């Protein structure tokens, strides 16, 4: 432990943007956390983002407005960020920074954990095969997510996403046929979504095992950068140390890539595609990869990160980047919540990585890999016949392409339409597939072989 | 010996009174020493790119310098191990520090000097004898797979003066003993190789022989060969990870090297979980595949710096397997992350960026290693021939490939399986495009193929007809409608249809379809060709008659038949042996045959 | 199996030229050795030194 | 036919190997003449070395030429411990020329600790002060320096000139 | 060459080496007149003694063979003769029939793409494994037919288009490839 | 000749990539020439590329890796970049810089020649008119090649460039009614181009008449800057000294161009289009314009260059630089590559601006240049009704239309569509080239004059 | 009367103790004395456009200053006269040095001062 007494500098040399680059520090260290009384005694935070002999550029987490040179004081805690970690995390709210504010305590700590966590050795990191029911047809049927898996939910402004995410984490649960611990952490959030989520996990029994992270659209921008990194930390002490099965929320991905942005602009880096940083990839995946089971300990970290397209456009570097670094995503499409589907999910571009041995013989059903893959199949044939139809018209069909359309409808009226609290079993979703493909004569389920086709196709 | 950490913005850092320092020379920066290479020298300062996440180092710091540039240790107890971007064993990191994380400046040797491995000595090699750099002067039986050809290291040679007798040495045994100049060096089993430096041949001979993948529309339409050169551009979720991972599983080289760069972590836990369980026949007994696979990771949160030696110790490895005769082949995860780790590196470095940011040498980088991939005369006295194939997928940003590391890549491969979102969307595995993907050993290839499969060069030549006339009545059916297409257009379209949906498209993970011998992909698109050419003769023989046959007519009579050549897929190769395979497909060509006598 | 003698006497045929041209070059070379090397010697023992033209003062 | 064919031109690949030895061959024996030229001229400076007289004539002007060469206020002069005399005196004669010619004040030391190894054929070595910038005047240097220039005279004095060159333009 | 040059120059000495140790372990007794005459001037540097800076010097001024293309081509004709006659090693071949063998080999275009070196690959197939294998009946019955199949190489050369040695080499293949059990 | 002892400084000041920074240097020379010896004795060497004061920014060819400040000895040469060229460096293989890589002797220079050339006076350049045959109807017919000509092919990653390159190496000569020199200069190229190349070349028994400069893919990439200069060099001395005939190829000016991009981006100059030097037209230029002929000369230099153009894009700043200056471009295209017709020359984007006085009555025959302005027209014509019969269906096709559709099928089949080893004449391409406009009536041939369809038409 | 080169980059030469030189001045730079045209001053340095290859100027040449802009002659001899683009002679350069090369630095009067 340290036990020196800190250095509080008064000697600020200059101000820019979000950085307060002082000089004269002694012994720099990169990624220091400095604290710093403002003229007016208001405090901040600032992380040393560079070293450079004596100087030290300090990106200031509340931003630098009212910085002085002459007056600021900055104390360099001699230490990398590190988070106060408890399991009575679960049932606080804290805001974007970590504070509490709930009016309770400030989280007596059981650990110190650095903020960045490690990466597990990929060696010793165990392949998520458990399967989790979340109830929704689109998602189990489909798109079957594994106790482990980082799979984000692709959404747009406005969309239904908030709905989406707390109705998985309300009727999330694996197919035996535990509860999740659930850390949750929004970022430039609307308060109208706050309350959602909060009043949500309320409404439910669930907030004695929640923790939630807040750090609202009108609360720094900077701070949103570390906000995911609080709550991964908490929950990989939860999960990898108390033995938690920890459900994750990351909520507007996209209110942190702008800060991410705005960071990287402020310090002139190399830019990506539309302005992102270079690393934005590499970053995505720091926050991203701390999911997974474990060698040797029980618990796991599940990942729903939530951002929203921008323009609905899924090649632009937030979604895009998050594609390559997730293990799938769940794609909400505006062209169903116009009409009013819900969950108006297009399995279509959604995928789910970990599917391919999540589902099977043994955990859930033998046919659940063929329904899936015959489902998507069909899907795309009534898109392609959908699309030919607004050029040619009805007249111009034949019976195979009508026998397609008719899939399509009864699939989205049947299948991926579906109660805001309705809890479909891997069973119910895979038979409702089941009576989509008996639409078919069993030579144009051309994906499922015919073992399976004599013994599930009749009934 | 050591200087001092003069600032800190990233991977980057510089360092005071780094006097004499070469340009990436190996050093240790830190008090945990963390490992690091200079890459800019200025004034009496260096800039050290460092492998180890820099968060906690401050000015002040050593930086200790180790005259040596990034280097692996290459020698036994490779095979079957999952080595960090550096050469740290992740295995020997778990054991030792009995925790799931990677320590900052961990600093475990990178082959256990503990194990005692059996050592044959060649036995023509006596005291007195002249030796050279890559002569063999003994095997390891490392596992039962890989004889592990122990070699003296390139720039190495001189007469012998103790050669070990035969028994169990331990890699820091002395195990070989010359002297050339009259200075005496003594060998053991472990060469150190700089990965920065291509391992010399003699020769870099034509590459001739095919690396069968697993794949129907790789192994048909675009061939890659040993000693060949490849990249998988494609959008995320295309299955470029996929592909590659089928093609370590299954191919026909003797060894192969996963170098996980800047990937999914997940997926070298999938290879580790996977590949110990598969296994491969070898003189009549069954042997796991991870015996003749080794790893390399940098998962993508693992330091970005990293990347770049994940990739280049991954060839390196992959060389000195290709030195000991093997076909090596070298799977780099993807090359837009080595690419991405360059372009941070270069903005750290505040240097003029070519397009998108990259750096201005991101295409020689990508050209030297590309270049180290030929099929090869080895070194050394033993008349050998290696290969190292290399198959680098490339990830490019919003799944387009004017992408600068895309475009640079086709600059520089060979073969170009282009893979497209709108075919993974549907679900048609493998996604890759066959309108703009190609394999330029197409030629080089057709001496094999005129002697072993001879048919396939003319079924190939007429399958990738068929697809791009399809190509062109696809234009004109989306504005016009099927209504206007001629009797021949309808049966191309459909026989289209059926290569697509019943001989490209093969779902990796089945029994049936993981490994499609090349016998059944040339059987299979025998098959279908032939009902090409019968359907087409039968509407060209009867088109002036007044008892026209038509594509419906062809359906109505032949749902059965379009039915086995859709259900041709299914035929499982180890279930189903060969011979039954090939009966069944014969027996459905006299089907059909049958069937077309009937109807016209 | 006749046409085997095409290499068979090409390949004695080149060593002949070649070997009429390495007694061509080593007949020039003997007759102008010495006098190339007296000039080659006096122009090394030729130093004068001098300043590079840019000097100033 | 194509088989026949294909050995006619087995026969053009191999005939074209044959003539590329051949050429290779003569230009290689036409390199070691050359070689052997400069080796005899190594060996006639070796002889001059041995003439003391001529010797230092020539050591005064190599001096004075690395003197000219650098122009520091401060050089030190590497010298064969068999020369150290002589170079003692060609730097002696230096020093007022240099001051003369560049009216620059000049400190000239001798590096009695570290001279040249005795298989050198001779001359001097010229450090500036701090030994960071160096004018080599070995008579192996000054040999190198000129023959690589003469080649072009070598070539046509030992082997004639070429035919086909019409002009030198 | 695409080596340094000296690294090919120790090339070429270990090269030169080579042939010696080949020469030396197929022919111990200096029988194969043919063989060592046309090997004389690869030869001639270890039936003499010099040391490795010698025969680099040599290498270097021109002396000794000098083209790695030649070396490598007369040292992999040797290698796989050494190769043959070593597989045989119980069943040693008579001394016409290796002169025999080594000129066909000569004669070949490229060893590599040889149906000879493909016949010698498939006997150390079976070699290989017998040198290893315990005595389940597979591996009696593969230890019979690789004997038999070394003395009929050993009478009839795997230059020749014996078909016996063929149906042999098919047949004890498919028994190793077989499953043990 | 330069008496004077070279300076061998240790006086590294900095190694920037490609750069090393010297400082004291004694009056240091721009272009100079440095030999660099290593720590370890490795030899290098460098070009200086500016100098400021006592400065001297040295441009290593063999890369900076390894280098070191305090003990790397650069020795400045005193003298600019002078190769020695002698005649008989025809007939062998030097790498980029000019070293032998045949295990010959290094060159015995016949004389020294700076690499940078010299200017050919304007007043005394002839101008070259006659007609090289390369025997590829699409470039004879109506791209012809005049002997003194500059006249890129324009390509891109994947195409046959290479092979059409060697087809003209091996096919090319004066019309019948003097042997051409082959300069090689491979830059950029990967193993299987250079062994194709040489082997090609030993194959056709040339090679008594050829001189490789290859630079690999994995030789140092600064090299290409010089080799091309080396390369013209060579040709410069065989063709205005020794009066031969001399046809230059040069593999890839797009790896050259990156090789400029390199030391460019490494010295820090403001930057051109697409990051390229601003100055890339001049020094293109200074490449591209030491073909031609020269008055009292008989020899000549015939220029080749090759051109990868990255996305097929013919507006980036290399095939765009490089048409201004050349005198025309042979454009291979990717479409007609995939259709499988070679040579893929589109002869639309693909134009010889010495075509018109290298053809014509006494050179090639009197119809040369009517034919292929009508070849031209038609096929223009013929893509333009293919891209209206993809548009709105055949049927809406006039008797002329498809004429025009014929004729492009024909012609692109007939015509263009060659075999590799075919070398089809000048009067054969015309009357290919005759048997294809003879699919129109003679009223719709416009651009032929009438007393020349009346003379060869009817036949 | 004249000052030194000071730096070089390609044809951006930079001249130092330019004391009282003038924008656009000319300058012969070198001692093959390549016409140049001082494009900026800073201090006493003057950075200079050099109108031909400067590969080979090094530091500490003298720069000669002529006190006219770049000019043209402009009389008797034009018509029929092929010029470089500064007014250089091409056909009397070649009379002149009877060979089919530009010397660098080659100074010819513009106008024949020999025909009557």
């Amino acid at each position: 432990y340290l036990s020196q007494p800190r250095l509080t500098y008064k000697t600020v040399s200059g101000v820019n943007g979000p950085l307060v680059i002082l000089d004269h520090v002694k012994f720099p260290r990169y990624a220091e956390i400095v604290h710093l009384t403002l003229p007016d005694g208001t405090k901040r935070s600032g992380q040393v983002l560079e070293v450079s002999g004596s100087k030290a550029v300090v990106q200031v987490f509340e931003g630098t407005s009212g910085i002085d040179a002459k007056k600021t004081s900055c104390e360099f805690t001699g230490d990398i960020l590190r988070t106060p970690v408890s399991e009575d995390m679960l049932g606080r709210v804290f805001n974007g920074s970590g504070k509490p504010i709930d009016r309770g305590p400030v989280v007596l700590a059981e650990d110190f954990l650095d903020i960045m966590g490690q990466p597990i050795n990929p060696q010793c990191r165990i392949y998520p095969e458990e399967m989790i029911q979340t109830g929704i047809s689109a998602i189990d049927g489909m798109n079957s997510i594994a106790r482990g898996q980082k799979i984000p939910i692709f959404s747009a402004a406005g969309l239904p996403h908030n709905e989406i995410a707390a109705q998985i984490c309300r009727q999330a649960g694996l197919v035996k046929k535990e509860n999740f611990a659930i850390v949750f952490a929004a970022m430039g959030v609307n308060m109208e979504t706050a309350r959602f989520f909060k009043s949500d996990f309320e409404e439910n029994g669930s907030m004695d095992n929640v923790c939630l992270f807040l750090n609202l659209a009108n609360d720094p921008t900077i701070e949103r950068i570390i906000t995911p990194r609080l709550a991964l930390t908490t929950a990989e002490f939860l999960a990898y140390q108390c033995e938690k099965h920890v459900l994750v929320i990351l909520t507007d991905m996209s209110s942190y890539a702008e800060a991410l942005r705005e960071v990287s602009a402020a310090r002139e880096e190399v830019p990506g595609r539309r302005g992102f940083p270079g690393y934005m990839y590499t970053d995505l995946a720091t926050i991203y990869e701390r999911a997974g089971r474990v060698e040797g300990r029980n618990g796991s970290i599940t990942q729903i990160p939530i951002l929203t397209m921008p323009n609905d456009d899924i090649t632009h570097p937030i979604p895009d980047l998050t594609g390559y670094i997730t293990e799938g995503q769940i794609y909400v499409d505006r062209q169903l919540h116009n009409r009013q589907i819900y969950p108006p999910i297009n399995v279509l571009p959604s995928l789910s990585r970990l599917m391919k041995s999540a589902i099977g013989e043994g955990m859930t059903r033998k046919d659940h890999a063929d329904v899936s893959n015959q489902l998507y199949a069909c899907y795309a044939i009534g898109k392609d016949v959908q699309a030919m139809k607004a050029v040619v018209g009805e007249e111009a069909l034949t019976s195979d392409d009508l026998l397609y359309l008719e899939f399509l409808q009864k699939f989205e009226k049947n299948f991926i339409t579906q109660g805001p609290y309705e809890n479909r079993t891997v069973y119910e979703t895979l038979d409702i597939g089941w009576q989509l493909l008996r639409i078919f004569p069993k030579e144009m389920l051309k994906r499922i072989p015919q073992s399976t086709l004599s013994e599930f196709y009749p009934r | 010996t050591f200087g001092y950490v003069h600032g800190v913005s990233g991977p980057v850092v510089t360092a005071c009174d780094m006097a004499g320092a070469a340009m990436y020379e190996l050093v240790r920066v830190g008090h945990s020493e963390l490992v690091g290479e200079i890459i800019r020298l200025e004034g009496d300062m260096a800039t050290i790119q460092v492998y180890e996440e820099t968060s906690g180092v401050s000015v002040g710091d050593p930086v200790l310098r180790t005259g040596k540039p990034l280097s692996v240790e290459l020698g036994p107890g490779i095979m079957g191990a999952i080595f960090d971007g550096i050469q740290r064993p992740l295995s020997d990191i778990s054991s030792q520090t009995q925790s799931i994380y990677i320590p900052r400046g961990v600093n475990v040797s990178a082959l256990s000097r503990d194990i005692k491995w059996e050592f044959i000595p060649s036995k023509n090699l006596r005291v007195g004898s002249h030796i050279t750099g890559g002569d063999i002067y003994g095997i390891v039986n490392e596992n039962s797979l890989i004889k592990h050809k122990i070699m003296l290291p390139p720039r190495s040679r001189g007469s012998v003066t103790y050669i070990a007798p035969p028994g169990n040495y331990d890699a820091s045994d002395v195990v070989l003993e010359l002297e050339f100049e009259g200075v005496k060096e003594k060998l053991s089993m472990v060469q150190v190789w700089p990965v920065r430096q291509v391992r010399p041949v003699t020769e870099k001979l034509p590459a001739n022989h095919p690396l069968l993948t697993g794949q129907r529309v790789l192994d048909a339409l675009f061939p890659c060969v040993q000693g060949g050169t490849t990249a998988i551009p494609g959008a995320f979720g295309c299955g470029k990870t996929v592909i590659s991972q089928s093609l370590s599983k299954y191919s026909n080289s003797d060894v192969i090297i996963y170098v996980g760069c800047g990937e999914r972590g997940n997926e070298m836990s999938e290879v580790l979980r996977d590949f110990p369980e598969l296994t491969m026949e070898v003189d009549g007994k069954v042997e796991s595949i991870m015996k003749r696979t080794a790893l390399v990771a940098n998962t993508s949160n693992m330091p970005v710096a990293a990347r770049e030696a994940s990739i280049y110790t991954g060839i390196t490895l992959s060389e000195y397997f290709r030195d000991m005769g093997y076909h090596v082949s070298m799977m780099a995860d993807s090359t837009s992350r080595w690419a991405e780790a360059l372009r941070e590196i270069s903005g750290r470095l505040a240097e003029m960026p070519a397009d998108s940011g990259y750096p201005a040498y991101l295409g020689a980088r990508l050209a030297s290693f590309y270049e180290r991939a030929g099929r090869v005369k080895c070194l050394g006295n033993p008349e050998r021939e290696g290969s190292v194939s290399i198959v680098g997928a490339v990830s490019p940003p919003g799944g387009d490939f004017s992408d600068p590391v895309t475009s640079a890549t086709l600059g520089i491969v060979q073969v170009f399986w282009g893979l497209d979102k709108k075919l993974a969307q549907r679900k048609h595995f493998p996604s890759v495009n066959w309108l703009i993907s190609y394999s330029k050993y197409m030629r080089a290839l057709d001496e094999y193929y005129d002697k072993h499969f001879t048919e396939f060069v003319p079924l190939r030549t007429k399958a990738k007809e068929i697809l791009q006339e399809e190509e062109d009545l696809a234009e004109i059916v989306q504005l016009v409608g099927k209504a206007s297409l001629a009797e021949t257009d309808k049966i191309t379209l459909e026989v289209a249809k059926l290569i697509k949906d019943d001989f490209l498209q093969q779902n990796g993970y089945t029994p049936y379809d993981r490994f499609c011998p090349f016998y059944k992909t040339v059987g299979m698109l025998s098959n279908m060709i032939s009902f090409y050419d019968m359907a087409r003769r039968a509407v060209e023989t009867t088109a002036q008659s007044d008892n026209k046959i038509t594509w419906s007519i062809i359906r109505e009579h032949m749902g059965e038949i379009l039915y086995k050549l859709s259900s041709m897929k299914f035929k499982d190769p180890v279930k189903d042996g060969e011979a039954k395979i090939k009966a069944d497909y014969a027996q459905l060509l006299e089907d059909m045959q049958n069937a077309f006598r009937s109807l016209e | 199996q006749a046409a085997m003698g095409s290499q068979g006497n090409l390949s004695a045929e080149v060593e002949q030229a070649t070997r009429r041209q390495v007694q061509g070059m080593q007949s020039s070379q003997q007759r102008n050795r010495e006098r190339v090397l007296t000039q080659l010697l006096g122009m090394v023992c030729d130093v004068r030194p001098q300043v590079h033209p840019n000097y100033r003062i | 036919e194509k088989k026949e064919k294909q050995i006619e031109q087995q026969k053009k690949i191999q005939m074209s190997n044959l003539m590329n030895q051949a050429r290779l061959k003569v230009l290689r024996a036409r390199d070691d003449l050359i070689t052997d030229l400069l080796n005899e001229a190594k060996q006639r400076l070796s002889k001059v070395v041995k003439d003391t007289t001529r010797y230092q004539v020539l050591l005064d002007g190599l001096v004075l030429q690395g003197l000219y060469q650098l122009l520091e206020p401060r050089m030190i002069v590497r010298c064969r411990k068999q020369d150290f005399p002589l170079v003692k005196a060609a730097v002696q004669k230096a020093i007022p020329m240099y001051k003369i010619a560049t009216k620059k004040d000049v400190d000239v030391q001798i590096d009695l600790e570290a001279y040249l190894p005795e298989d050198i054929a001779g001359g001097v070595e010229i450090y500036n002060g701090d030994r960071k910038i160096k004018v080599s005047n070995t008579l192996e240097s000054r040999l190198d320096l000129i023959a690589q220039q003469m080649m072009p005279e070598v070539r046509g004095a030992l082997f004639g000139a070429n035919a086909n060159r019409k002009f030198l333009d | 060459g695409g080596l340094t040059s000296e690294q090919y120059h120790s090339q070429v000495v270990g090269k030169i080496g080579y042939i010696a140790r080949c020469m030396q372990t197929i022919d111990p007794e200096n029988n194969l007149k043919k063989i060592r005459e046309d090997y004389q001037d690869v030869l001639i540097w270890a039936e003499k003694n010099y040391r490795f800076e010698e025969i680099l010097e040599a290498s270097k001024s021109g002396k000794c063979p000098n083209d790695l293309d030649a070396l490598s081509r007369r040292s992999l004709i040797l290698q796989e003769l050494l190769r043959l006659v070593s597989s045989i090693s119980p069943f040693k071949m008579k001394l016409d029939l290796i002169e025999s063998q080594y000129e066909k080999m000569k004669q070949h275009v490229n060893l590599w793409k040889s149906d000879y070196h493909v016949k010698l690959n498939q006997l150390n197939q079976l070699t290989d494994y017998l040198k290893n294998a315990a005595p389940t009946p597979k591996n009696n019955f593969l230890r019979a037919m690789t004997s038999v199949l070394q003395m009929q190489i050993a009478q009839y050369g795997i230059t020749e288009d014996n078909e016996g040695i063929n149906q042999l080499f098919k047949l004890g293949l498919h028994l190793l490839a077989m499953a043990n059990e």
